[PDB]
RNA sequence: UUGGGCCCGGCUCUUGUCUAUGUUCCUUGGAACAGGACGUCACAGAGGGUGAGAAUCCCGUGCGAUGAGAUGACCCGGGUCU
RNA sequence: GCGAGAGACCGAUAGCGAACAAGUACAGUGAUGGAAAGAUGAAAAGAACUUUGAAAAGAGAGUGAAAAAGUACGUGAAAUUG
RNA sequence: UGCUGUAAAGCUGGGUCGAACGGCCUCUAGUGCAGAUCUUGGUGGUAGUAGCAAAUAUUCAAAUGAGAACUUUGAAGACUGAAGUGGGGAAAGGUUCCAUGUCAACAGCAGUUGGACAUGGGUUAGUCGAUCCUAAGAGAUGGGGAAGCUCCGUUUCAACGUGC
RNA sequence: AAACUUUCAACAACGGAUCUCUUGGUUCUCGCAUCGAUGAAGAACGCAGCGAAAUGCGAUACGUAAUAUGAAUUGCAGAUAUUCGUGAAUCAUCGAAUCUUUGAACGCACAUUGCGCCCUCUGGUAUUCCGGAGGGCAUGCCUGUUUGAGCGUCGUUU
């Protein structure tokens, strides 16, 4: 797979205290991608576990 | 625009955006052999330039409009 | 499809400018008629005729300038060759083939021989 | 405002001209996929940022 | 971190090693293109041999005294002994070494 | 009053359109573009923003001249005109 | 031991043109490119298209043949003039 | 970058962010951030006409191999629902 | 619809469907989900529920229309009460302006109405502004720093007139 | 007993899984070396008979010339368009051109479509004013040309 697949995001975890899982999330606003999880093998659009 | 051709002896033209009133007066003189009393210009909301050219009393703008062929 | 470029190439500057004027008044008349038709495809033909006459006028004047400057040391940069900036900065064949007299004497004295083995 | 620059008014002219519906004869072309103009803009809804 | 009776290892992988991994997928392609270069060079200058004649020299060090291998070029004394000038020798497929 | 009441006092643009890149990043008082760095001779670009290089690079515009350099190279940078066949 | 300039080739690169054999019969099906029968070509049974799994319908594929343009002091083989 | 050939690779939540008018729409003063979104049918043959209705629509009819394919289009699971 | 297996599962009848797919011997792996306040999408109960209650206030008739609490006109009753719910502008918006048509969506009821939707039309300057001046300030040049991106400086250690 | 609630099946919904595709991606290999002051990359604004976008192009504006090829284009329309041919369509090819406003961006300036100056031609009773067309005026540095500056300095004359 591409060396940077799933890692072209500036996502940062919201931390705890906001009633959501601690996975990193996309910042900004105004698009539906905003606030969506990133970087995780369980995340849609993240990178696979142990990329080939 | 045709109310001006009729009432005010004024021909209304679309004109290039880059041209000024001196060039418009010369252009109408060379194209239609008519003397302009004045040229009032205007840039329209769609980005094109419109010229209100009032002719001297020597010329009848309705006759010029028929000669060009749009009335 | 309008005027023929080979017939245009047999005309003078004055005949071409006269035909350009006629084409421009024809286009103006068509633009007046477009106010009422309003679909008027002949405008495309007149527009491309104006493009052809302008092209032939420009080309004719450009071989005139090329003939004026033929063989001169300095010619206009739009009449010079247009390769790449680097290829224009590159040494000419004469400059690249310039050689010191020491190197020419050694090149002449010891050329690469043609030979074979096993005889 | 009424007092605007030429560069501004030229951007507003292009913004007006891009805000039109799809011409309907385009949907009849072969292998056409555009059903509507997807880049419409309302003045109150989305701002030009000019 | 240290466990069992195992050899102690030196695995030097604490830098960004994955940015400098050269995998020779092109071994066969380079072999084939190397062969084509070799054929083209030979056919350009045939029947002239592609290799200059090299001398035979003793290998240095106490470990390779016994072995003898191809050197770089024949010395000026050797070419003098066979009556060939070095400038001429370089043009008839003989390699010269002014250093040996 | 730092939220809704203060947001009502926004009518003074800090940035306007840039002449080089047309992006509305030209700081009016600084007279500099935060996007392309205009009026500096060089274009503003950073290796820590690779997506920003993607957004504005060769191929994102018209390439009105580099389009044809490959096609001119393949023909050896011809000078002259094509000859009609007999 | 030996200088230089042009003309045609060869090599290199790009490009044009040209090429074998079923659309025979029955059944199903909207469509045969499916099944069955009889075949053909094959230096071509790669791939694609065509109303369903098509070597043989079409483009190609394979085999070569033959034109055009270029390019190269620093590739050679011939000429030719100094 | 330009031009090619491939694969025990992925198969539309995968594979590049992007198979689509994708670095698009949109957000942010700004640096920047940045999606969703493929599939009727071989062919629109995209339903003439009649009828009820203000209309949207419905009911007949019609095309199609199929309308248990009608563009709110292949198949059409589950949650949930009549 | 059943059969087989302790099981993971395999096979099969009927319906739907429309273009590929399986058994066996081996190879290989991005190979098995109920959970991770997991991810993305979708859907419930809650529930026809909370609610749709600031800014005094509406009513009769006619017209239009398939349809009128909400549109138009008339009649009335009211309010803002000149530091206005009046008449203009600056910033900001950008066609919202006007006419015609028009109701799928939007206007948290409605809609024949609309800043919505569709089609057109519309902004006329020697005298109004910009343009010019300088303000706080910004900033080239000559120079001097700085590896450099650039920093200082604004007539400064300058042979400074595209002079009239 | 209904209704209601719950379960199941059929049909119908909701929704878009599954299956099957694929002009995309990803990775590997092979070959090649070509941006720009002769104005690039990029930006803005325009251009079609009827177009918003994408694609293409620049007032010669979904293109002009040329070479090749050889009858189309197509959603509709239409030739003062074409067919045993200087001939339809063609980013097929491409060697000639056009190439707005810009941008290293170059007369000065630019949050302005602001303001000059020089040359030639031209209109207005004009070397001087007003208008128009075309061509010019950036900086550092190099070679050269010309004109100079300095008791820096050589020769000669009171
Ligand atoms: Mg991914
Ligand atoms: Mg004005
Ligand atoms: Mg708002
Ligand atoms: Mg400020
Ligand atoms: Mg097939
Ligand atoms: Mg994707
Ligand atoms: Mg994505
Ligand atoms: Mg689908
Ligand atoms: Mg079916
Ligand atoms: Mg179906
Ligand atoms: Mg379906
Ligand atoms: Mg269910
Ligand atoms: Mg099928
Ligand atoms: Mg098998
Ligand atoms: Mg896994
Ligand atoms: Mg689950
Ligand atoms: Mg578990
Ligand atoms: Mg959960
Ligand atoms: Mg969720
Ligand atoms: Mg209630
Ligand atoms: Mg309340
Ligand atoms: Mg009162
Ligand atoms: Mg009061
Ligand atoms: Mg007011
Ligand atoms: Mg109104
Ligand atoms: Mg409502
Ligand atoms: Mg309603
Ligand atoms: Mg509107
Ligand atoms: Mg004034
Ligand atoms: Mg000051
Ligand atoms: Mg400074
Ligand atoms: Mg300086
Ligand atoms: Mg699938
Ligand atoms: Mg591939
Ligand atoms: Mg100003
Ligand atoms: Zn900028």
């Amino acid at each position: 797979v591409a060396e940077n697949a799933g890692h072209q995001t500036s996502a940062e975890s919201w931390g705890t205290g906001r009633a959501v899982a601690r996975i990193p999330r996309v910042g900004g606003g105004g698009t539906h991608r905003s606030g969506q999880a990133a970087f995780g093998n369980m995340c849609r659009g993240g990178r696979m576990f142990a990329p080939t | 625009a045709m109310k001006k051709v009729e009432d005010g002896n004024t021909l209304v033209f679309q004109v290039d955006i880059k041209s000024n009133k001196h060039q418009i007066k010369s252009a109408v003189k060379e194209l239609y052999d008519v003397d302009a009393l004045y040229v009032n210009t205007l840039i329209r909301p769609n980005g094109t330039k419109k010229a209100y050219i009032r002719l001297t009393s020597d010329y009848d703008a309705l006759d010029i409009a028929n000669r060009i062929g749009y009335i | 499809a309008g005027v023929k470029t080979f017939e245009l190439r047999t005309k003078s500057k004055e005949q071409l400018e006269s035909q350009l004027v006629e084409l421009k008044q024809e286009l103006a008349t068509l633009k007046v008629q477009k106010l009422q038709r309003p679909s008027l495809p002949r405008i495309h033909t007149v527009r491309k005729n104006i493009a052809r006459v302008l092209t032939v006028i420009n080309l004719n004047q450009r071989e005139n300038v090329r003939a004026f400057y033929a063989g001169k040391k300095y010619i206009p940069k739009d009449l010079r060759a247009k390769k790449t900036r680097a290829l224009r900065r590159k040494l000419t064949k004469f400059e690249a083939s310039q050689e010191t007299e020491k190197a020419r004497k050694q090149r002449i004295a010891f050329p690469q021989r043609k030979f074979a083995i096993k005889a | 405002p009424s007092q605007k620059s030429f560069r501004t008014k030229q951007k507003l002219a292009k913004a007006q001209k891009q805000n039109r519906p799809l011409p309907q004869w385009i949907r009849l072309r072969t292998d056409n996929k555009i059903r509507y103009n997807a880049k419409r803009r309302h003045w109150r809804r989305t701002k030009l940022g000019i | 971190a240290i466990s069992k009776n195992l050899p102690l290892l030196n695995n030097h992988f604490r830098k960004h090693w994955q940015e400098r991994v050269r995998v020779h997928f092109d071994q066969a392609g380079k072999k084939a293109s190397r062969r084509q270069s070799r054929l083209r060079k030979a056919a350009k200058i045939a029947p002239r041999p592609i290799d200059a004649l090299r001398p035979v020299v003793r290998a240095p060090t106490v470990k390779y005294n016994r072995k003898v291998r191809a050197g770089r070029g024949f010395t000026l004394a050797e070419l003098k002994a066979v009556g060939i000038a070095p400038k001429y020798a370089r043009t008839i497929g003989i390699s010269v070494d002014h250093r040996r | 009053g730092k939220g809704t009441p203060s947001l009502g006092k926004r009518h003074n643009k800090s940035h306007t359109l840039c002449n080089r890149c047309g992006r509305r990043s030209f700081h009016v008082q600084k007279k500099t573009c935060s996007s392309c760095g205009y009026p500096a001779a060089k274009m503003r670009s950073h290796n820590w923003a690779l997506k920003a290089k993607r957004r504005r690079t060769t191929g994102t515009g018209r390439m009105a001249y580099l389009k044809h350099v490959t096609r001119r190279f393949k023909n050896g940078f011809q000078t002259g005109v094509a000859k009609a066949q007999t």
